[PDB]
RNA sequence: CAUGAGUAACUGGAGGUCAAGGCUGGUGCCAGCAUCCGCGGUAAUACCAGCUCCAGGAGUGUCUAUGAUGAUUGCUGCGAUUAAAAGGUCCGUAGUCGAAGAACAGUACUUGUUUGUAAUGUGGCUUAUCGAGAGCCGAAUAGAACGAGAAGAGUUCAGAGUAAGGAGCGAAGGAGGGCUAGAUUAUUGAGCAGCGAGAGGUGAAAUUUGAUGACCUGCUUAGGAGUAACAGAGGCGAAAGCGCUAGUCAAGAACGAAUCCGAUGAUCAAGGACGUAGGCUGGAGGAUCGAAGACGAUUAGAGACCGUAGUAGUUCCAGCAGUAAACGAUGCCUACGCUGUUGUGGUUAUGAGCACGGCAGAAGAGAAAUCUAGUAGGGCUUUGGGGAGAGUACGCGCGCAA
RNA sequence: UGAGUGCAGGGUUCUAGAUCUGAUACAAGUCGUAACAAGGCAGCUGUAGGAGAACCUGUAGCUGGAUCA
């Protein structure tokens, strides 16, 4: 039986979309149903900047931050626990989750 | 719906209720027929005769003045053209696409339409060949 | 196909639906004159050559009696079964027997009997209902 | 019947399509342009197909557009069809 | 293009059903005609007007509280006057009332006229 | 009419369907019974018998064809989202189906009168003791002759101009298509320079490569692919499919409006054109990836999964081929239909509309799940009829083969 | 006008045949375990190689998926 309205992707009025890469197994999924997540990192340790305080040769810094967008596929998402099994009526909630650092 | 194609499209324009005089213009009956006639001669289709008599000299729709319609006043006066305008225009579109394809030959999409084209223009000829308006024998220019 | 003057289309398209029903089919186009006991024949007269025992299907456990029959109107050799609790005595090598239908739709196995199609009637003239429950006699 | 359905308030007319209404409306209509300076008198369609020049002083005096036609900044006008 | 006769069914049962009182019915034959003036004749509508749109044609109706149910058959069976009995009682919910529309050379007419003119024709529509 | 007298029932059943016994004795998965479901392994209302009951009765059981059962052949009257079942997409002939207004004609259509039926059958009455039986009466099918009516169907017309079609005009929008000329990086390969011991790969390791200087960091170059992030329940195309920038060449969709012609139209056997990928015939080329083949590990064994390496292919031009879970598993035109919200492109009395969408309820519907599935004798094509064998055999048509 | 009968061929229906190759039923025999749980490498459709055997591997697709995010 049909387990989701839309057929857990987001093509609609399309034939065909391009093809990306898994970020931890390399295997092709379609761009319109891979997982995805963001991520903003700085390139110093939160451990470090009380040194950096010290270290600078500058009146003051501000560190460089680092930019991601991850993809993944059904079986490697499920399995790093970014998306886990939902009841029936949980299924439908729909939410935009956090950016990661 | 469209005939080649899956247009559902719905852009017309009115027709009035009842035609009347229009006095508000600035000519005669008999100017407005000289008129006609002098830009049939010119080689314009007559629907852009239409054009210009509602945009240039204010009359709508062209025949409130003269009781009659624009291709019966041109067979009047005798400037019938020798095919109707409709399939006059069909073969232009298909030399077009001709001309197209033979330079740049690798086309497909250009293909399609023009078997598309062809169709109508068949289609087209057989009304006419049976309202006796082209001889029975006519053929395309290809 | 529903318009006023469609008879025509209409009445070629339901004939040739028709053959998707198996009757109507094996009827048409296949080989309904097989038979020994059938569309041919009733009944089928024939000589006994030999005795014979089959078991029955799952989950039975059973031993069933019988017979291996030469039909005189096709040359062809059938088994049949004989149906009475001490029938198997009754009958010798070389007797004639009248031999009958298991009563399904087509030529089918009935009961527990594997692959058996027809059951002995009469031997040498005579009811085996009325030799086996010794009411008569075989005609010697 | 309803007055409503055989009836409509002129509201409902303005907010229909020209087609959907128990009867069909005109929305062209003609009207007469006075040129800013030489002050002739010119007659017009509105959403004209063609860009139009005054009478004399060659001012254009009507522009062209996708829907219903823009009047010269100076000029005015009366509909008289 | 939908049979005119049909789509004039279709809109009067559906807003029959949905409680309205009034509707507006928007392509009109000559047949259309006659069947919505039989319908009146019986008492199963009110009021008729027709409107004059010189784009074929719209009629504006008024339906009563008795109307159950209209329809037409398609195509039109030629009949005898020994087969209406027969679509009668195939149609119509009881012997005691409704009605069965045929046309015929003395115009349109029920299953009792029938009887009366000694006359088939074609069928055409029922309603009760 | 008159004499004797006192004779005269069987077939199939008794667990359920299906009317009528847990009765007594044998037998112990044996022997048998049972259309179907099922009984019997020592406590059998189902086998073999006794005894009582049931059903029809001068009759009752069995086999075999057929009609019904059966809306499981569907004109009346079934189905095709998931149970069996909508052709991968277009064009197109035969075929079936086709506006409003005003008029006209009678061959179909319907009906009158007259013909057209012995037997059988149908409505009756009369005589054999009764009842079939016999005898007499009346009306009748299809088919034909002559009249009548004109709603529907048909033919014509133009001081008529479809929320029917085609031609054309104006301003604008889009990863739709072909061609020409350019581009920022990246991955490999070579040259040269610096440095002097490890690099790679994994869950953990070994094949493997490095003092002929690897790895990493510079500068030079040579090629062949690709267009990251922006980028979406966004857009375009008949579908398959389409994402860097300029210039160029044809045609199409939608919108605005007093342009022109007038039935030119819907659907479609046969016939024709397109069709991801992988494959095949010839030419160009060859960075990356990698069927086959070869190793290293793991295992009872791995021929596989993992790692090292490696060829055909993967790219382009000219063609052949014709299949996909080619799927929203929902044919194409055309209708009638509740509300709220959010998009894309034009137009706007700024109130709204038109085309193409998404989402959330409702009411109905349906075996449910759910809703491209509500209402319905609108038109036309494809298509299914319990599992298997079988989308297989033989014949035929296309293809170089597959 | 022609019966009968020579000699070649065809069109139909049956039947023989060394040997090979399908299917079906095999109480329970031998070797593995491919599918159904994330079935221990998620499964399935097309196409092309390979292989004791289920099947395995490349390429494009689908969710009837283990994700309506
Ligand atoms: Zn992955
Ligand atoms: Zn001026």
């Amino acid at each position: 039986t049909k387990k989701r309205s839309n057929n857990g992707r987001s093509k609609k009025n399309r034939g065909h979309t391009r093809c990306v890469r898994c970020e931890h197994c390399s295997a092709m999924v379609p761009n319109d149903k891979a997982i995805k997540k963001f991520v903003v990192r700085s390139v110093i340790d939160a451990a470090s900047l009380d040194d950096l305080k010290i270290a600078t040769i500058y009146e003051e810094y501000e560190v460089p931050k680092s930019y991601y967008k991850l993809n993944y596929c059904v079986s490697c998402a499920v399995h790093i626990k970014l998306v886990r099994v939902r009841s029936r009526w949980e299924r439908k909630i729909r939410k935009e989750q956090r950016v990661s650092a | 719906a469209r005939m080649y194609s899956n247009g559902k499209g719905q852009s017309k324009s009115v027709t009035p209720y009842n035609l009347t005089y229009p006095t508000y213009i600035k000519h005669s009956k008999e100017e407005i027929v000289d008129v006609i006639l002098n830009l049939a001669r010119k080689g314009t289709p007559p629907s852009q005769i239409g054009n210009i008599l509602r945009d240039n000299y204010g009359v709508g729709k062209s025949f409130a003045v003269t009781k009659t319609k624009i291709l019966t006043l041109l067979k009047i006066a005798g400037l019938k053209p020798v095919i109707p305008e409709d399939l006059n225009n069909i073969v232009k579109k298909c030399v077009n696409i001709k001309a197209h394809l033979a330079k740049y030959t690798n086309d497909k999409s250009s293909k399609y339409q023009l078997i598309q084209m062809q169709s109508c223009l068949y289609r087209v000829a057989r009304y006419y060949k049976s309202k006796n308006e082209l001889p029975a024998g006519w053929k395309p220019p290809f | 196909m529903y318009g006023l003057l469609a008879a025509r289309n209409l009445k070629k398209n339901r004939h040739k639906r028709r053959y998707a029903d198996k009757d109507f089919a094996k009827k048409a186009r296949g080989d309904i004159y097989q038979n020994a006991v059938g569309y041919s024949a009733p009944h089928a007269k024939g000589i006994v050559t030999e005795k014979l025992g089959v078991e029955a299907k799952q989950p039975n456990s059973a031993i069933r009696k019988c017979v291996r029959v030469h039909i005189v109107r096709l040359n062809k050799k059938v088994i049949a079964y004989v149906p009475h609790d001490g029938g198997l005595n009754q009958i010798e090598i070389n007797d004639e027997v009248i031999v009958e239908g298991l009563g399904k739709k087509g030529c089918r196995s009935k009961g527990d009997i594997p692959g058996v199609r027809f059951r002995v009637c009469k031997v040498q003239k005579v009811s085996l209902k009325a030799l086996v429950t010794k009411k008569k006699e075989r005609p010697a | 019947i309803a007055k409503n359905l055989l009836y409509p308030t002129v509201e409902e007319i303005k907010k229909n399509n020209k087609r959907k209404q128990l009867f069909q409306e005109v929305k062209g209509y003609f009207m007469e342009v006075k040129c800013a300076g030489c002050a002739t008198l010119n007659v017009c369609y509105s959403h004209s197909q063609k860009t139009i020049s005054c009478k004399g002083c060659s001012m254009v005096i009507l522009r062209s557009t996708g829907g219903k036609a823009k009047i010269s900044n100076e000029c005015s006008y009366m509909v008289i069809s | 293009m939908m049979d005119k006769l049909a789509n004039l069914c279709i809109t009067i049962n559906n807003a029959n059903r949905a409680q309205k009182r009034s509707v507006v019915i928007r392509r009109i034959s000559k047949v259309c005609r006659l069947f919505l003036e039989s319908m009146q004749k019986h008492g199963y509508i009110t009021d008729i007007v027709y409107i004059d749109d010189h784009r074929e044609g719209k009629a504006v109706v008024g339906l009563s509280g008795r109307l159950n149910r209209c329809g037409a058959i398609c195509p039109r069976y030629d009949v005898e006057l020994k087969d209406v009995e027969r679509y009668r009682a195939n149609l119509l919910p009881s012997r005691g009332f409704g009605h069965l529309i045929v046309t015929s050379s003395k115009g349109l007419i029920d299953h009792r006229e029938c009887i009366q003119h000694n006359t088939g024709g074609k069928i055409l529509g029922y309603f009760y």
